[PDB]
């Protein structure tokens, strides 16, 4: 019998600052145990300040990016070349996948980009559009080895001050740009060290109100 | 829901300095049943793009008929049709990917795995991929079936990144594909000797090549093996 | 007299009186030029209000990134035919990863506007566009009119009094055709032809309108202070 | 287009009058005379056949009186063609109520919903009024013996004697002068008869230009009766009359 | 494992007393055995006197109710008045049995102050069910939360202790239920309109609770 | 596109009459004289073959039509519509009755059937009225012998004996004088030869006559034996021979 | 489907099917609505050219959409049907879905929305229907009174007449009628009402119909007998 | 007769301009536009004086930061402030924001020309509707039964706009402060009214960022007609 999903692999990761935020994601395309691509880039930018990525899946991560990003276009065409803020195209995302609830898009969504205030902001959304702010979201095959390091990392749990007997706890801080790049290639070197299905190259994608910046990193290709 | 009938196997391909190579067999298998053996695999559109087939001849004969009518269809009411609106490869690809992703999403899918190969107006290199469910994929080395497992591999010692792309000349880049062919005849049970070979380049144009078969063979050292183990004689 | 109840109805010398009523719709319309050179296509569109206390009735309309047009006549009939531009330059993008070139546009517009000649119930556009362009064979610019017929010109005007633009452009043809690679001289040029179609009224921060489409320039429209420069 | 030709049956004149629903009451009144006349123990339905021909069967003949159900029956006044339409129509809407609810159909029930699907005609579609007015003869538990009547607006009224048709003017008074609410059912036959014997514009009433029927209870113990006369029954009702 | 995971979500309670309703959630998302989130909003805020609780599908539940708080908004233009909790209910329920057998998974608790009704709690799941009761724990960890709050439920609790018990309900339900934990979101619904009681963190909750109460005895101290 | 005319092209005039069911009687009096005698053990309805040219084939057009083996019809107005209402009147008879009750419609549902189809084409959007009066003669178990007219209204009247068409007016009044209730079938096909001279000017033969009877069942005519309850048709189209046989003894 | 445009504008910028269906209304027997301090009465004209009615069997004039809200008419009667059945729907449906019934504002908002729908839809003509819709709001003592017309506008009022002769009936009840002092009980607003179709009708014998409606469901209609007696009593202070 | 969308010889659709002569005789209603607010006015104009005013509703609220004043045959905006309403709901629902007032505006209008041989003729009512958002601030938009909508500093409509409209032109300035504006639409309304001016014959409204679209009561209009004549009466 004719089976319409299929599992195209690789995984991202959204880490929010407080003037910034970046979208990360390998650029490594597979099926079953083959490597289809090397450089297939997943992580797209959308205009109005919005990077957005839709893992699992790729046919079903396309047609979203693509119907989001034509999203944006008419919302210009019908509101006056109005900005489309972050929480706006996230509830917007949440529609669009919803409408296929009942035959759903396989991916896990992440957006990323400034709120209205001008701070970082990073959406995340299950397959059928419940969607949800953090500070920090990895998502896809390597998601479960990722996001519990960035729990630690960016969240600062389970993480006390030293000699206060466990009782007072690490202050939260934002993190700044170059040093949530440094745990994004960590955070990517050591899920393709433990995930077959991650690897080849690294692309991210940073977002500040100056506009989108890339940068590429290379990954193990085993 | 389908179930395909009569198949075929691999296409192949790659990026060279100033275009593309790719290449499929000539056969439609009917199971186990090499059945058909006259049976072409690559079709051009225009004169810059090639669109290289497996899976479903059916569905492939299909896929045909929609080509041939997309270059009708820009002919229409189209004075540069032949010039500056004439249809690009990466035009012909996302048509495909279109109507592919769309059909698997009516549960009634094109039982295929495309490769569209060609060379864009500005001189850049195309080749993408797209199959039965929508999923879409670019490489300087693509190939469907086996060939993904045996002739990519043969294919990344030559063009392993981007920057090995103009390192990379007509003649090396052909003879990786004709090699890989080979591979594939002695590998793979659904393939046959006679296939068919296309040059899309930026300066030269479309070169087509049909009727070519593997040859160069290694078989000499078959003689040499006896039993399946213990047996001398 | 008798032969213009309907569309559907010919005259006995041949005539659909309704699609000429239509075109007439047009020439009451506020005054818009267009013209272009081979690098730049411009528009540039008097608006129109009805009072000091109303706002200037928007004349400019984007279609896509590198296309749009200029509307004189009924406005919602040009709403309904740039939002059609905007689906079929959208459908060319999405399917095709094409560029709609703007020939096709407006061999779109016209099978479109024609449909509504022929049938009964129904009735013809009231607007007449311009639309500029540019696409892979360069700048283009057309002219719509709602009986069906689009033409493709250098330049050209549509509305009240576009006579006097439109003779200007034929003298200055030779001139603005070679503006190339300088979008204010093309602009410059082109409100020097409306110029020709005012009477008693002259160009204001809030009353001009401008919208230009390029080599490297999208698709973007000019209004308020940013139009002050060529006044 | 079409719009050309189309006579816009459905719409008001400058004094709020429907010219179609006008016009086909117009109609209705050439037609044959129909009398209801309700007694206390039974309906008599009296009805004057068009100008009959003497090569024309009689008895097996039914252009006035139809039987709807069991307990309901209709005098038609107007087009025949016209009223099997509706009768068709009531004949499947009774069934329809008893298939629902294991009980015979409200008179007035059925009746509202024929008038209900003459109003739409009148209101919507563009078609032409039914050129039919209807006198409903019936009986059920809860209001018992009804006569109603129904015209081409799908306005019905409530009555205890009422004719339609031609002269209904004239039959009205007659009606009106001799009727009385203590009657019985072989006092308003005979009523129905004169009425008609007077009214009608034939020379002299006879048994072959006539329809008859009665709702009585004259069934043995609590249960109604519907008799469509026969030629020789009516023959013999207008001699015990002295009409003949 | 076959088909996709998706986010089912945390568990509720809401329970009618003296100084009005008590609304108590937590905040963890799970997809499986993976826990996909611990800040989950469980709580939508429909309008000033209304509130709604989600739990079993996350999807199903936010876009529904946020659905709902659309169709409550239409209702008080219309009609210039607010709406009913009976009536906010009714539109969710009428929905969702629309919908009953494609799969929908929803348990929610439509929680509100009106005038005529005065504090009302409807019980809304996705096979249809409608029902007004005092006290509902809903989601999959409801068991557990049924099992505190009804052994020291009274109608004459305080504003106070009845905050406390419906936060220790969910405590009770997060500490048992594999798939309950992060965080105890509070409200308390009057007269006046709902009011926010804060986000209480089990991990700091648990033990401020163990210490001061001397309960969690099973735990290590 | 698409058929526009929703609404009703017959409607009711200032003096109350229905103007397009007139102007088809009037179409119908412009017709043919064909005409109905009902007799004890059977009926036979008849009419003029009026011919459009001698060179035209006159056996070719049927004036006369059978319906079903117990039923049959004849007209005056238009024959066209009179065609095209037999081909209605034919499948109306199995699709709302035979194909239900494994019989044939007893002859006055039929009459009844295409009186709807006929009334529905006064009030129907778009169509005008049938140019044709119907005169149906029948036979059914229940019921014995009939004879019915339909008009363009809708509206249909059993008959004793009538004649409808161009000199109906005389034909009646004819066979007002000749009918009796003890009439033979023979008798009354004798009566309707004579009824139809009157209408008819030139040529009197059995080619330009046009007659049917109902009367007894006719096994030779049904194409099969061995079933004793299935004993033929009633209807039977008198040949051109059966006809001039009839008019020596005249 | 029957399409065409029935209800279209003039010249002059009027709708004149929508004009002449309130001629139809002017044609029609004439009806009163007065509400007082704790109740609304609603009055109606019987006329009395017909004669051998049976009036056990006869559609009155005064209908029952629910249990607490009722609706009289003046104009086309078959018209009035289908507008006093969608009513009847609507009042029931909005008690499945809302858990309440329908507000007196609320029934008339949708009655006149029916109105208003026939006058701008293609192929039909404009309701020849003007409606006094009365009533009392769920838990509510207010006495409520609104009038819809054909056009489709509707609005409240403190006493209101509509039909024919019915700008002689509201004549008298612009001075009769103080804002200030309603009538306070049930029976000086039957008499109001009563004295006011007196202006128009003829005889107070079986031409009037009376129906009195209070607070919580609790509707009832006049007799004969009841009505005849505030008719005498009328008649013997006028004689003044 | 003749077809419903047919053109004059002119150029213009006869139902369309026969629509906006029905509009000329229904009640005015004024709009006046500031830094501080929009203003909007009507003239509520009861038939018979046992008409209970306070149920004529001619100023309508579409959404919190949207409201509309209308004129003419004013059963036939119904359905368009029903569909404003949805349309704006509906927004907020699909993008979590409130819906800009041009693009409310745009989306009324829309229906506007949606009649044929779809309903079957064009709306014979007028619409005065205005708001605020983020974007363009306090704006009075003019929306017709052509399909047209104008953006105005003010805007008088009904059967006295004409005269109206000549007095808004000499009084409107863009320092108008609120307080202002509300006297303004009350002196220009009894100027144009037929019958005395009161505070139950006719009706003020407004809308602010801060608390969004607001009808005003009897009471606090009845304060500012008092205050209005006061003003005129000291020189
Ligand atoms: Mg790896």
């Amino acid at each position: 019998q004719f089976n319409p999903y299929g599992d195209n692999g690789g995984t991202i990761l959204g880490i929010a600052g407080e003037d910034f935020a970046v979208l990360a994601g390998d650029t490594r395309n597979i099926t079953d145990y083959s490597i289809n691509s090397r450089y297939e880039p997943k992580v797209f930018d959308c205009g109005d300040n919005i990077v957005m990525s839709a893992n699992g899946f790729a046919a079903d991560g396309d047609a979203l990016v693509k119907r989001f990003k034509n999203s944006v276009k008419w919302y210009h065409f019908d509101h006056n070349d109005k900005k489309l803020s972050i929480n706006s195209a996230a509830r917007n995302i949440q529609h669009l996948l919803y409408g296929k609830r009942f035959f759903p898009y396989y991916v896990h969504t992440i957006i990323a980009g400034l709120d209205e205030d001008g701070k970082g902001a990073v959406y995340s959304f299950d397959p059928v559009g419940s969607y949800e702010r953090e500070q920090c979201r990895a998502g896809g095959a390597a998601a479960s080895l990722i996001m519990p390091f960035l729990d630690n990392q960016v969240n600062f749990k389970n993480q006390y001050e030293p000699g206060t007997n466990g009782k007072v706890k690490k202050p939260l801080k934002y993190l700044s740009v170059e040093e949530v790049i440094k745990l994004v290639r960590d955070s990517f070197t050591s899920a393709t060290e433990r995930h077959i299905q991650v690897g080849d190259g690294l692309e991210i994608l940073i977002v500040t109100k100056d506009g989108v910046r890339k940068e590429f990193y290379e990954l193990k290709r085993d | 829901t389908q179930q395909p009938i009569v198949t075929g196997t691999s296409v192949i391909s790659m990026k060279y300095d100033n275009g593309v190579i790719i290449a499929a067999d000539n056969l439609g298998s009917y199971g186990s049943l090499l059945r058909f053996n006259g049976v072409e695999r690559l079709i051009p559109v225009g004169d810059n793009t090639v669109v290289g087939i497996s899976g479903d001849i059916s569905d492939m004969q299909h896929i045909e008929r929609l080509l041939k009518d997309l270059v009708t269809e820009n002919a229409y009411d189209n004075p540069l049709a032949d010039a500056e609106e004439a249809l690009e490869p990466s035009y012909i690809f996302e048509y495909l990917a279109t109507v592919m992703y769309q059909r698997r999403s009516k549960m009634n899918p094109l039982w295929n795995a495309i490769i569209v190969a060609g060379v864009q107006s500005n001189g850049d290199q195309f080749l993408r991929y797209v199959n039965l469910l929508g999923v879409t994929y670019s490489s300087p080395t693509l190939a469907t079936g086996f060939g993904a497992h045996m002739a990519n591999p043969l294919l990344r010692k030559v063009v392993d990144r981007e920057s090995d792309i103009p390192k990379t000349t007509v003649q090396v880049a052909e003879e990786a594909i004709v090699n890989a062919m080979r591979v594939l005849y002695y590998r793979d049970a659904r393939s046959s000797r006679n296939f068919s070979l296309a040059i899309i380049d930026k300066n030269t144009g479309l070169t087509f090549k049909k009727n070519l078969q593997v040859e160069n063979m290694k078989w000499d050292f078959a003689k040499d093996i006896k039993g399946y183990g213990t047996q001398k004689i | 007299n008798n032969y213009d109840g309907d569309t559907v109805t010919f005259s006995p010398t041949g005539r659909l009186f309704q699609v000429e009523y239509a075109l007439e719709a047009i020439k009451q319309g506020s005054v818009t030029v267009g013209l272009r050179s081979n690098t730049h296509a411009v528009l540039v569109a008097l608006k129109r209000n009805a009072d000091e206390l109303s706002s200037y009735q928007k004349k400019i309309i984007k279609c896509d990134e590198h296309m749009g047009l200029s509307l004189a006549g009924l406005a919602p009939d040009a709403r309904v035919l740039s939002n059609y531009l905007r689906q079929q330059c959208n459908y060319s993008s999405l399917v095709f990863n094409r560029k709609l070139a703007v020939e096709r546009a407006g061999h779109l517009l016209c099978d479109k506007a024609q449909k509504n000649t022929q049938s009964y119930g129904g009735r013809p556009y009231g607007v007449g566009l311009l639309i500029i362009g540019y696409d892979k064979s360069g700048a283009h610019l057309l002219e719509f009119q709602p009986s069906g017929n689009v033409t493709e010109l250098y330049g050209t005007a549509i509305g009240a009094r576009s006579q006097g633009a439109k003779t200007y452009l034929e003298r200055t043809l030779d001139t603005f055709i070679k503006i190339d690679g300088n979008p204010d001289e093309l602009i410059k040029a082109g409100v020097e032809a409306i110029s020709q179609s005012l009477r008693d009224e002259s160009l204001t921060v809030d009353n001009l309108s401008i919208a230009i489409v390029g080599k490297d320039t999208p698709f973007t429209i000019y209004d308020g202070e940013a139009v002050a420069k060529y006044i | 287009g079409s719009r050309r030709y189309d006579s816009r049956t459905t719409i008001f004149s400058p004094e709020g009058r429907l010219y179609q629903v006008e016009y086909a009451l117009e109609s209705i009144s050439h037609a044959g005379t129909a009398i209801g006349i309700m007694a206390s123990d039974g309906i008599v339905l009296a009805a004057e056949r068009k100008v009959t021909s003497t090569l024309l069967e009689q008895d097996t003949s039914t252009e006035k009186l139809y039987k709807l159900n069991d307990k309901i029956a209709v005098a038609v006044a107007g087009l025949t063609a016209d009223a099997e339409i509706l009768i068709n129509t009531a004949r499947i809407h009774a069934q329809n109520y008893l298939k629902t609810y294991n009980e015979d159909i409200p008179v007035e029930i059925l009746v509202r919903r024929l008038s209900d699907i003459k109003q739409g005609y009148t209101q919507h579609g563009g078609l032409r009024p039914f050129g039919v007015s209807f006198i409903y003869a019936g009986y059920d538990d809860r209001y018992g013996y009804q006569l109603y009547t129904s015209n081409p607006s799908g306005n019905y009224t409530g009555w205890k004697a009422i004719s339609v048709g031609a002269n209904t003017s004239a039959a009205q008074t007659l009606l009106q002068m001799d009727y009385k609410d203590d009657m019985k059912v072989d006092d308003a036959i005979e009523l129905a008869l004169k009425t008609l014997s007077k009214t009608t514009d034939s020379s002299a009433l006879t048994y072959d230009r006539l329809e008859f029927a009665t709702i009585r209870k004259g069934a043995n113990d609590g249960e109604v009766y519907q008799k469509i006369f026969k030629p020789q029954e009516i023959k013999d009702i207008l001699v015990k009359t002295g009409i003949t | 494992d076959c088909k996709i995971k998706i986010a089912h979500g945390t568990t509720t309670l809401a329970f009618r007393f003296q100084g009005g309703i008590i609304v108590a959630v937590d905040s963890r998302a799970t997809a499986g055995n993976w826990v996909a989130s611990q800040t989950v909003k469980a709580v939508i805020e429909i309008n000033p006197f209304l509130l709604g609780t989600m739990a079993g599908g996350a999807a199903d539940c936010q876009f529904w109710e946020t659905w709902l708080g659309s169709q409550c908004r239409l209702h008080e233009l219309r009609e210039k008045e607010r709406i009913s909790v009976a009536a906010a209910s009714k539109i969710l329920s009428n929905l969702v049995y629309q919908y009953k057998g494609a799969g929908l998974s929803m348990g929610t608790m439509i929680c509100g102050y009106t005038r005529k009704e005065g504090p009302t709690i409807y019980y809304v799941d996705s096979d249809g069910t409608r029902l007004k009761g005092d006290i509902f724990c809903v989601g999959s960890g409801q068991t557990f939360a049924y099992g505190v709050l009804d052994s020291n439920y009274k109608w004459d609790l305080s504003v106070e202790d009845a905050l406390y018990l419906g936060k220790r309900s969910i405590l009770a339900a997060a500490h048992r239920d594999a798939y309950s934990g992060g965080s105890v979101n509070l409200y308390h619904v009057t007269e006046d309109g709902w009011i926010y009681h804060g986000n209480h963190d089990v991990g700091e909750l648990f033990w401020k609770v163990k210490e001061e109460e001397g309960s969690f005895n099973n735990v290590i101290g | 596109m698409t058929d526009r005319y929703s609404f009703s092209l017959t409607t009711f005039s200032p003096s109350g009459k229905l103007g397009q069911i007139d102007y088809a009687l009037t179409a119908v009096k412009q017709g043919v004289t064909s005409l109905g005698i009902k007799a004890t053990n059977g009926v036979v309805i008849a009419t003029e073959k009026k011919s459009s040219s001698p060179l035209a084939m006159s056996e070719t057009l049927s004036k006369v039509s059978l319906l079903t083996p117990d039923i049959g019809a004849v007209y005056s107005g238009m024959g066209p519509d009179y065609r095209v209402l037999v081909d209605k009147s034919r499948k109306v008879a199995h699709t709302s009755y035979k194909r239900i009750y494994g019989e044939y419609p007893p002859t006055k549902l039929l009459v009844s059937e295409v009186a709807k189809i006929m009334q529905e084409a006064t009030q129907s959007g778009g169509v005008r009225p049938f140019g044709v009066s119907l005169l149906i003669a029948g036979h059914d178990e229940f019921n014995g012998f009939s004879l019915y007219q339909v008009d363009p209204s809708g509206s249909y009247f059993p008959w004793k004996a009538t004649a409808i068409g161009k000199g109906s007016v005389a034909a009646k009044t004819f066979l007002e004088k000749r009918w009796n209730d003890e009439l033979e079938l023979e008798d009354a096909i004798h009566i309707a030869l004579l009824t139809l001279k009157e209408s008819v000017e030139g040529e009197f033969n059995g080619d330009t006559i046009e007659l049917a009877i109902i009367g007894d069942e006719n096994p030779d005519l049904l194409g099969y034996t061995g079933i004793p309850t299935d004993k033929g048709p009633r209807f039977r189209k008198l040949t051109s021979q059966e006809i001039n046989d009839r008019l020596e003894a005249l | 489907g029957y399409d065409r445009a029935l209800s279209i504008f003039s010249p002059d910028g009027h709708i004149f099917q929508v004009e002449y269906a309130l001629e139809a209304v002017k044609r029609g027997t004439c009806a009163v609505g007065v509400k007082g301090k704790n109740c609304v009465v609603l009055g109606c004209e019987r006329r009395s050219t017909l004669k051998l009615q049976d009036t056990r069997i006869t559609p009155s004039k005064v209908s029952k959409i629910d249990s607490h809200v009722v609706l009289s008419f003046s104009g086309l009667n078959a018209d009035s049907r289908i507008l006093i059945e969608k009513a009847r729907v609507e009042a029931q449906s909005h008690r499945l879905t809302l858990e309440d019934p329908v507000t007196v504002e609320y029934l008339t908002r949708y009655v006149a929305g029916v109105q208003q729908r026939y006058t701008q839809s293609g192929g039909v003509r404009p309701f020849g229907v003007s409606t006094l819709i009365a009533g009392f709001d769920p838990r509510d003592d207010e006495p409520k009174l609104y009038q819809t017309e054909p056009s489709g506008i509707y609005s409240s009022w403190s006493a209101q007449t509509i039909g024919r002769n019915s700008k002689t009936v509201r004549e008298f009840l612009e001075k009769n009628y103080d804002r200030k002092e309603p009538p306070a009980t049930v029976e000086e607003c039957v008499k109001l009402t009563v004295r006011s179709l007196l202006e128009v009708v003829q005889t107070g014998a079986k031409n009037i119909e009376i129906t009195v409606v209070k607070p919580d469901s609790d509707i009832v209609a006049l007799s004969s007998e009841e009505i005849n007696q505030y008719v005498t009593q009328i008649e013997q202070e006028k004689q003044e | 007769d003749r077809g419903v969308s047919t053109f004059s010889p002119e150029g213009r659709l006869f139902q369309v301009e026969y629509s906006l002569e029905a509009i000329k005789l229904g009640s005015t209603a004024i709009g006046i536009a500031t830094k501080e607010g929009v203003v909007l006015g009507v003239e509520k104009r009861a038939t018979s004086p046992l008409l209970e005013s306070d149920s004529i509703e001619k100023i309508v609220e579409i959404d919190r930061h949207i409201g509309c004043a209308m004129s003419g045959l004013t059963a036939d905006a119904r359905s368009m402030i029903e569909h404003a309403r949805t349309a704006a709901v509906t927004h907020n629902l699909y993008y979590d924001e409130d819906i800009n007032v041009e693009s409310l505006t745009q989306s009324v209008c829309d229906l506007a020309l949606r009649f044929g041989e779809l309903m079957s003729r064009p709306f014979g009512v007028a619409l005065l509707i205005a708001g605020h958002d983020a974007d363009d601030g306090y704006q009075l938009f003019h929306a017709e039964p052509s399909g047209t909508f104008y953006r105005y500093n003010a805007k008088a409509i009904g059967s006295g706009s004409e005269g109206a409209q000549a007095e808004l032109l000499n009084e409107w300035h863009s320092s108008l402060t609120l307080k202002e504006a509300e006297l303004l639409v009350l002196k220009i309304l009894k100027q144009v009214m037929e019958e005395k001016l009161d505070e139950n014959n006719a009706q003020l409204s407004c809308i602010t960022k801060q608390d969004g679209f607001k009808i005003y009561d009897n009471e606090k209009t009845a304060e500012l007609i008092k205050e209005l004549k006061e003003k005129e009466a000291a020189e």
